[PDB]
RNA sequence: AAGACGGUCGAACUUGACUAUCUAGAGGAAGUAAAAGUCGUAACAAGGUUUCCGUAGGUGAACCUGCGGAAGGAUCAUUA
RNA sequence: GUGUUCAAAGCAGGCCCGAGCCGCCUGGAUACCGCAGCUAGGAAUAAUGGAAUAGGACCGCGGUUCUAUUUUGUUGGUUUU
RNA sequence: CCUAUCAACUUUCGAUGGUAGUCGCCGUGCCUACCAUGGUGACCACGGGUGACGGGGAAUCAGGGUUCGAUUCCGGAGAGGGAGCCUGAGAAACGGCUACCACAUCCAAGGAAGGCAGCAGGCGCGCAAAUUACCCACUCCCGACCCGGGGAGGUAGUGACG
C-alpha cells in the first residue's frame, strides 16, 4: 500500500530511508516531501511498497524505533 | 572402527551416517541455513549497499597501526556490517551516503586479521571500482 | 494441464528408425492418424524427398501430393505425412515404380523396389478374428483392414493375402510351424528367420524361440514376431544388409570395400 | 559364539606361520572349510591336511607352508557378477599375475579364474596369494 | 452356506431365476435356486465351499462377476479381525547397490476374504490375485488358502 | 423471457478462538571479545593447606569445609 | 563409420560420365538401464521341506452308500457296471 | 529430502469393511441408508519442515563415492487469487465466460470494459540477464486449403556464461 512516515530531520532523505526499511520488505518508491526556500526536508514523506504485507510490517516496527535521535512515527496513508 | 556389518545391516549403517554427519561444525552451519541468517554471504556472493559512516579502528594488538574501516548497511541483506577498505590511502575516496559494493574476505564467516568484527572488505567505491581509482585507471565520478 | 491431445511433434523424440537429423530441425513431420500406431510408422515426406529426395521445400511436398500421381495400397492417397507402416506398397503411377517398406536389420527402413507382380498383393497376419454383429464372421488384419465373410477354417496368427485391386481375401497361407517371420522392434529389429518352437504361457506375454538362417536362436515376444509367409518360400525378396543380422566388423568391411569401388 | 567359521581358521594358519609352527587344531569344521583347503593346497599355498573325525563336529590338523602371504576373508559375503569381480582384483590383490580371489558358485566352489570361463558368479568367500 | 435373507434384501445370481411353470407353487428353491459355479483359471480349481454357497458376496470369483486379471502375489495373514476382510502383510526385498548388503521391507494390504474361504486363521500363508478396486483400500481377492508345511499340524496320530 | 419453489456445489463476508512467522520495547541478568586499570593469592615444585569427584552448607572473591570416593600424588615399598 | 581446411561440432559422403554415365554407390554402428516384474539354466552358498501314541507310496482289496453322464436307435422307469 | 525439543494415529461432518441404492464417461465410501468395528505405526507411521516439480540427464571422484537437475527433450501442474459454468469428441480454458476477493483502467457519474509465469518493451527488485527490429522463404502446425495465417518457428541485433 502507501504508508506516510513523519519526524524527518533535513539530514534523513530518501537514501537514509531507503536502507533503513528494506528489512521489512523491499520499498518500490520514496517520495519526500521537500520544499528548498525554507529548510530541506519538511518534515512529512510517503514511502510505496509494492505488497500490502511488507507495508504494513514497515508501520509496524518502525513506529518507536530511533533513527537520528529521534522517534520516527509511521502510520497508514 | 566399530560399525554393523550384516547381511540385512543396510538400514542401520544408510540412518548411523546421516545422525552423525550433523557433528561437524562446517556442516551445521550451512545445513541449518545459520550462515545466510547471521552473515550477509552465503546465499549472495556480492552486495551492494549505502554508506553509513567512516570510522577509524585503533587496530587490536598484535600489530600498531589505524586499520581504517567503513559502516555499510547493505540493500539486499538489510544488515548492518563493518567491512575493510583496502588499497593505500583509499580511505579517503568513501563518502558518507555514497555506496560501496561488498564482498566477503577470505575466511567466510568468521573475523581475519588482527581485527575482530571484520570479516568482510570493499571492493568497489562509487561503484566504479576501488581498485581503478588506486591504480589510476579511472577517476573518482563523484 | 494439457487440455487435450497434441497435434505437433518435436524432431529429436521422433523415433530413431525413421532417420532424421538431430537439432538442425526442430520439428518433425508426425503421422497422420490411420491404420497404424505413430512409433512404427514412416510419415510420406521422409520417404519421398529425403529417400528418394524429390523435393528440397515443403512447399514442393504439397504440390506433389496434389498431382495425385501416389496411390498407396492400390488408392489414391494426397495427405502429405501418410502414415506408411509394415509391407504397405507405394506405387508411383508416373514411373511405374512400387516401392515396399521393410526393415533392414540395421534398422532402417528399406527402399525396396519390387514388381507390380508383387505390387497386386501383399501378406498381413490377422490380429483378431472376430464373430461380428447378426452372426457374419469377419477377419480383421494389423492394418485395421475389416474383411467380411472370410475362409472358414482360419485361426489367430494366420496370413492372409489381401489384394488391393480389389480387396477382399485372395486366399491365404495357414500358421504352422516353421513358417517365415519377421521379428520387428526390439533387439531382434529386421531378422528373418524361421519359427521352431512357440512356447505357451497361460496369462500374460507368450514368447516365441525363433531361429535365424545363420543359426543363432533367440526368443521374443508374439507380439514382435510378424509371419510374412509360408516357411522357406518368400514372397518379397530380402532387403540390403542382408536383412537377417551381420555383424559390426563384416559390416565396416563391407562399408569400407565398396566404397571408392563404385563409379 | 562362531558366526563365521572360515575367518577362524585363516587367521590361526596365519598365526602359526608367523611362528613357523607347522601345525593347528582349526574346529569346527564345515565342508566349506574342507572345499576351501583343498583349493589352497592344489596351488601349494599350504601343504596337506588331515581331518579328525569326532562326534561332536570334527577336528582338522592342517599342516601349512610358508608359501602364503595372506588369507583374507569378505565377511560379510558379497555377489559378484563379473564385473564386481574386477574392482575387487585391482583393489585388494598385488598383482593381476598372480593370487586367486576364491567364490562359491552354484557350478561348486572355485576359484575366480574358472569363474570367468564358465561365467557363473555367486558369493565371495575370501582369497589368498 | 450361508443366507442372503439375513440382510433385508434378497438376490439372485445373473440367469438363475424362478420358472414356477404350470405346476403349483415353487420354485421356491431348495438351495435357494441353482447355485453356479465357474472357474477363473491359472492354475486354481473352483473349490466344494463355491458348489455348497447361496451367500451375498459376489466379490468372489468362483460365483461373481469380477475378473481376476494381472498380478498373483502371495502373503502372510498378519490380522483377521471383522468379517469379509484380512489384512496381509506382504515381504518383499528392497535392493540396495549403495551398501553391499540389502535390506527386507514389508506393507500391510487390506485384502477381502470371501466366503468361499473357511476354516482360516491367522498365520496363513495365502495366495491373492490382482483385480479391479473392490473397496478403497481392497484392490485384491483371496484365490485359494493354502496349507503347507513349515506350519505342522501334519505329525498326528489321530 | 423476467420472476419464482426447494436443493446441491460454494466464492466471500461477520464474530470469537488458534498457531506459525516477523518486528517495536522501559528494564533485568548472563557469557564472549576487549589487552597491560583496582583488590586479594586460588591452582602450577608437596605452590608452602597435595589435587580433584559426587553432594550439602558456608566464605566479598579466588575458595573452604563435612561426609564417602579417585590418583591423573608427593606413595607401584614395610616387616618374626 | 565419415577428410566440418585443424577443431568445438555435423551426420554426412565418395566416385565416374564432355554436360546424353540421361549414371554407380557406402552410411547415420554398437553399448548402457534405480528397482521390482516377466523368461530360463544351475544347485554350491544362506535359509526352507517332513513319519512319534503313524504316515506316505503301488488300480494292493473288500463290504456300505452317493452323485454325474456315456451307452442297450430315440425318450422315460427300474439294476448294475 | 530432513526431523522424536514430532510416538501413537484415523470417523461424528466416513476413519476401514459388509450389504443395497443414488450418482458418474466408467471401477470405488464417489455419495447415502442400514449393519459391522475396523484400518495404520519403532521395518518411523502420524505430525512438522522444505528456493520439494519429477525423469532422461549434468559436474567432480583411482575405485568406492559426493554433489546437481526451473532451464533446448519427455510427463505432470498453473496462467492475479478463489469458486462456478458454456461450447465441444476433448477445456472447469484468462490473447472464453460469470460471480466474488485482491489489483488496475475509462467515466459526462448513469455506467462500461481488463489480466505479458505469450513475443518484444517498461516499472519495481536485485550481485544478476539482450531488439519496443525483419520475415513466413526454411522447419512444421492449422483451415474449406499447394495458394492463406503463425512473436510456433526462422533471421539479424545485443552477447569475454562458456
Amino acid at each position: 500500500a502507501t504508508i506516510r512516515v513523519t519526524n524527518l530531520s533535513e539530514d534523513t532523505r530518501e537514501t537514509d530511508l531507503q536502507e533503513l526499511f528494506r528489512p521489512f520488505g523491499s520499498i518500490s518508491r520514496i517520495y519526500l516531501a521537500k520544499d528548498k526556500t525554507t529548510g530541506q526536508s519538511k518534515g512529512f514523506a510517503f514511502i510505496s511498497f509494492h505488497r500490502r504485507e511488507d507495508a504494513a510490517r514497515a508501520i509496524a516496527g518502525v513506529s518507536g524505533f530511533g533513527y537520528d535521535h529521534l522517534i520516527l512515527n509511521v502510520e497508514w496513508a | 572402527m566399530g560399525k554393523c556389518r550384516g547381511l540385512r545391516t543396510a538400514r542401520k549403517l544408510r540412518s548411523h551416517r546421516r545422525d552423525q554427519k550433523w557433528h561437524d561444525k562446517q556442516y551445521k552451519k550451512a545445513h541449518l541455513g545459520t550462515a545466510l541468517k547471521a552473515n550477509p554471504f552465503g546465499g549472495a556472493s556480492h552486495a551492494k549497499g549505502i554508506v553509513l559512516e567512516k570510522v577509524g579502528v585503533e587496530a587490536k594488538q598484535p600489530n600498531s597501526a589505524i586499520r581504517k574501516c567503513v559502516r555499510v548497511q547493505l540493500i539486499k541483506n538489510g544488515k548492518k556490517i563493518t567491512a575493510f577498505v583496502p588499497n593505500d590511502g583509499c580511505l579517503n575516496f568513501i563518502e558518507e551516503n555514497d555506496e560501496v559494493l561488498v564482498a566477503g574476505f577470505g575466511r567466510k564467516g568468521h573475523a581475519v586479521g588482527d581485527i575482530p568484527g571484520v570479516r568482510f572488505k570493499v571492493v568497489k567505491v562509487a561503484n566504479v571500482s576501488l581498485l581503478a581509482l588506486y591504480k589510476g585507471k579511472k577517476e573518482r565520478p563523484r | 494441464m494439457a487440455r487435450g491431445p497434441k497435434k505437433h511433434l518435436k524432431r529429436v523424440a521422433a523415433p530413431k528408425h525413421w532417420m532424421l537429423d538431430k537439432l538442425t530441425s526442430v520439428f518433425a513431420p508426425r503421422p497422420s492418424t490411420g491404420p497404424h500406431k505413430l512409433r512404427e510408422c514412416l510419415p510420406l515426406i521422409i520417404f519421398l524427398r529425403n529417400k528418394l529426395k524429390y523435393a528440397l521445400t515443403g512447399d514442393e511436398v504439397k504440390k506433389i501430393c496434389m498431382q495425385r500421381f501416389i496411390k498407396i495400397d492400390g488408392k489414391v492417397r494426397a495427405d502429405i505425412t501418410y502414415p506408411a507402416g509394415f509391407m504397405d506398397v507405394i506405387s508411383i503411377d508416373k514411373t511405374g515404380e512400387n516401392f515396399r517398406l521393410i526393415y533392414d536389420t540395421k534398422g532402417r527402413f528399406a527402399v525396396h523396389r519390387i514388381t507390380p507382380e508383387e505390387a497386386k498383393y501383399k501378406l498381413c497376419k490377422v490380429r483378431k478374428i472376430f464373430v461380428g454383429t447378426k452372426g457374419i464372421p469377419h477377419l480383421v488384419t494389423h492394418d485395421a483392414r475389416t474383411i467380411r465373410y472370410p475362409d472358414p477354417l482360419i485361426k489367430m496368427n494366420d496370413t492372409i493375402q489381401i489384394d488391393l485391386e480389389t480387396g477382399k481375401i485372395t486366399d491365404f497361407i495357414k500358421f504352422d510351424t516353421g513358417n517365415l517371420c519377421m521379428v520387428t522392434g526390439g533387439a531382434n529389429l529386421g531378422r528373418i528367420g524361421v519359427i521352431t518352437n512357440r512356447e505357451r504361457h497361460p496369462g500374460s506375454f507368450d514368447v516365441v524361440h525363433v531361429k535365424d538362417a545363420n543359426g543363432n536362436s533367440f526368443a521374443t515376444r508374439l507380439s514382435n514376431i510378424f509371419v510374412i509367409g509360408k516357411g522357406n518360400k518368400p514372397w518379397i525378396s530380402l532387403p540390403r544388409g542382408k536383412g537377417i543380422r551381420l555383424t559390426i566388423a563384416e559390416e565396416r568391411d563391407k562399408r569400407l570395400a565398396a566404397k571408392q569401388s563404385s563409379g | 559364539v562362531r558366526m563365521n567359521v572360515l575367518a577362524d581358521a585363516l587367521k590361526s594358519i596365519n598365526n602359526a606361520e608367523k611362528r613357523g609352527k607347522r601345525q593347528v587344531l582349526i574346529r569346527p569344521c564345515s565342508k566349506v572349510i574342507v572345499r576351501f583347503l583343498t583349493v589352497m593346497m592344489k596351488h601349494g599355498y599350504i601343504g596337506e591336511f588331515e581331518i579328525i573325525d569326532d562326534h561332536r563336529a570334527g577336528k582338522i590338523v592342517v599342516n601349512l607352508t610358508g608359501r602364503l602371504n595372506k588369507c583374507g576373508v569378505i565377511s560379510p559375503r558379497f555377489d559378484v557378477q563379473l564385473k564386481d569381480l574386477e574392482k575387487w582384483q585391482n583393489n585388494l590383490l598385488p598383482s593381476r599375475q598372480f593370487g586367486f580371489i576364491v567364490l562359491t558358485t552354484s557350478a561348486g566352489i572355485m576359484d575366480h579364474e574358472e569363474a570367468r570361463r564358465k561365467h557363473t558368479g555367486g558369493k565371495i568367500l575370501g582369497f589368498f596369494f | 452356506m450361508a443366507d442372503i435373507q439375513t440382510e433385508r434384501a434378497y438376490q439372485k445370481q445373473p440367469t438363475i431365476f424362478q420358472n414356477k411353470k404350470r405346476v403349483l407353487l415353487g420354485e421356491t428353491g431348495k438351495e435357494k435356486l441353482p447355485r453356479y459355479y465357474k472357474n477363473i483359471g491359472l492354475g486354481f480349481k473352483t473349490p466344494k465351499e463355491a458348489i455348497e454357497g447361496t451367500y451375498i458376496d459376489k466379490k468372489c470369483p468362483f460365483t461373481g462377476n469380477v475378473s481376476i486379471r494381472g498380478r498373483i502375489l502371495s502373503g502372510v495373514v498378519t490380522k483377521m479381525k471383522m468379517q469379509r476382510t484380512i489384512v496381509i502383510r506382504r515381504d518383499y526385498l528392497h535392493y540396495i547397490r549403495k551398501y553391499n548388503r540389502f535390506e527386507k521391507r514389508h506393507k500391510n494390504m487390506s485384502v477381502h476374504l470371501s466366503p468361499c474361504f473357511r476354516d482360516v486363521q491367522i498365520g496363513d500363508i495365502v495366495t491373492v490375485g490382482e483385480c479391479r478396486p473392490l473397496s478403497k483400500t481392497v484392490r485384491f481377492n483371496v484365490l485359494k488358502v493354502t496349507k503347507a508345511a513349515g506350519t505342522k499340524k501334519q505329525f498326528q496320530k489321530f
